[PDB]
């Protein structure tokens, strides 16, 4: 039954809608449901791409983060932990990370750090004082500029779109 | 004009003529390596037929201009390494919430297509009943 | 903020509206046609008895 | 950079301008001495337009600190950053891919749910017709 | 092969005519263009006077599978993040050194 009609809404008692919901619930009870629907895995077959090193480590990450939301469900169910801030805490734990921190000196660094840290500063020093005083305001204002033209467009864009519905919604109108 | 990939400005901007789309040439030719296809059409496409835009100069200084480091005073090479870091967890975050949402939305999709011919079988049930 | 928290997200709502709406439009269009050959096949099944 | 001819690191490094490519001396005189050509580009060359390569006194210091692990180090920083380059052209593109999969199916969710209600529809004016 | 200012094997390896020495062609291009001349020999030398060297497919394999084969153990980008900043380190000690001495 392929043409499905279009019953105007307005003329079935809200009644039969509920029994309806009913019935659809109770043949939904006795389909067996397969964990994808058939006509999904046409879609996800798409996504089958090359084993990039990226994609281990995404897949790793994202099986590691749904062993750990598993067992923090198993042990604390209070924390509103987002979801978000999990998946960072486990990958800051878990992975190697860029140590600023070691730049700080102290009285007790060794002469080697403190002359990395001298050498940084230096360069930094070279460049606030003599590279960016002559172009920071030009970037930013072509940035601006860009920024402010992109808007303008997505603005028009949105009224296009607004004018689309609407055009369509007379079309639909005169059917 | 943004990469219909990354969604930054193009370094170095590629038209594919299937798509009539801009991309970032990297991403574009490692795509078209991988797939031989167009990203957005699925239409056949080979690196030859990619037309690399030529940037004017003012181009140039819209593609150094924007999103670089060279914006913010706090410009040094551990800051540098740091705002790479944080870029990377940054896209590392959406990759996992870009999983997470595929993933509820398979789910939620099955469910509603199940739903869906549940309510065809039984449209189909009562005309059948209704012409007995 | 006005581009990334507002303009986009309305910009791809409505998109996603306009695809629905249009999906609807064609079955609309589909079933007037068949209406109209539901009763051809009615009038020509009941000539074929 | 080895020799073409012989795959070895060369003791005398010669350059031909023709094929701009890197030869040992002894090799390439002797292939110009037999034939007058390049052995590339089959192009003439004579033992005159041989650029003799020198190495700096640096590399020759370097050629003996070469055993220093500092050089077996093979992540100079070049290399670092096109590493992380390539990988971040390989995120972009998954993220790419899992966008264009979740858009997708949210067009598809919402077709089958707009299937989904007109059937419903179908079913309770069925209903109420048998129901009268 | 080393490049004459990085001592590093150059990824775009270019010959200057003038003190026919292997550079890093991004090296030896800024050079030339800020001091119009030689690094080594000082001899004024023009960008185009620059001889590019081109890999051949065995050099080009083989700068990929030396790349290739030693990132492998350790080619997670955290090590990756972590290995720059101790080169980063290690050069920034250099030029101190250069510096102060």
């Amino acid at each position: 039954m392929d043409g499905l009609s279009f019953v105007d809404k307005g003329k079935i008692p809200d009644g039969y809608k509920n029994e309806i919901d009913q019935l659809v619930k109770k043949e939904f009870a006795n389909i067996k449901r397969e964990p994808v629907h058939p006509e999904i895995r046409g879609i996800l077959a798409k996504r089958k791409g090359a084993d990039n090193s990226v994609s281990t480590l995404t897949n790793a990450l994202y099986t590691e983060y749904l062993k750990q939301r598993n067992n923090k469900k198993r042990r604390t169910p209070d924390f509103n932990d987002d979801d978000d801030t999990l998946f960072l805490e486990e990958y800051r734990r878990k992975y190697p990370r860029i140590d600023t921190s070691r730049y700080i000196p102290n009285e007790s660094s060794e002469v080697s750090l403190l002359g990395i840290v001298d050498s940084y500063l230096k360069h930094q020093e070279i460049v606030l004082d003599t590279l960016l005083p002559q172009t920071v305001s030009n970037q930013w204002r072509i940035n601006n500029d860009y920024i402010r033209q992109t808007c303008t467009i997505v603005e028009e864009m949105n009224i296009q779109q607004r004018k689309q519905i609407n055009d369509l919604e007379i079309y639909r109108k005169r059917l | 004009m943004l990469c219909a990939i990354s969604g930054k400005v193009p370094r170095r901007p590629v038209l594919s003529p299937k798509s009539r789309t801009i991309f970032e040439k990297s991403l574009l030719e490692q795509y078209v390596k991988d797939t031989g296809n167009d990203p957005i059409t699925n239409e056949p496409l080979s690196i030859e037929e990619i037309v690399e835009i030529v940037p004017s100069a003012q181009q140039a200084s819209l593609t150094e201009s924007t999103n670089s480091a060279t914006l913010k005073a706090n410009y040094s090479i551990p800051n540098l390494l740091t705002s790479l870091q944080n870029e990377w967890d940054a896209i590392m975050l959406e990759n996992f919430k870009l999983r997470s949402t595929l993933d509820s939305l398979t789910k939620k999709l099955s469910t509603v297509m199940y739903e869906r011919d549940a309510a065809k079988l039984v449209a189909a049930q009562l005309l059948m009943e209704k012409n007995e | 903020s006005t581009l990334c928290h507002h303009s986009l997200p309305a910009l791809i709502e409505g998109q996603r509206k306009y695809y629905a709406d249009y999906y609807a439009y064609r079955q609309e269009i589909r079933s007037l046609e068949g209406r109209r050959k539901r009763l051809q096949a009615m009038l020509n099944s009941s000539s074929s008895i």
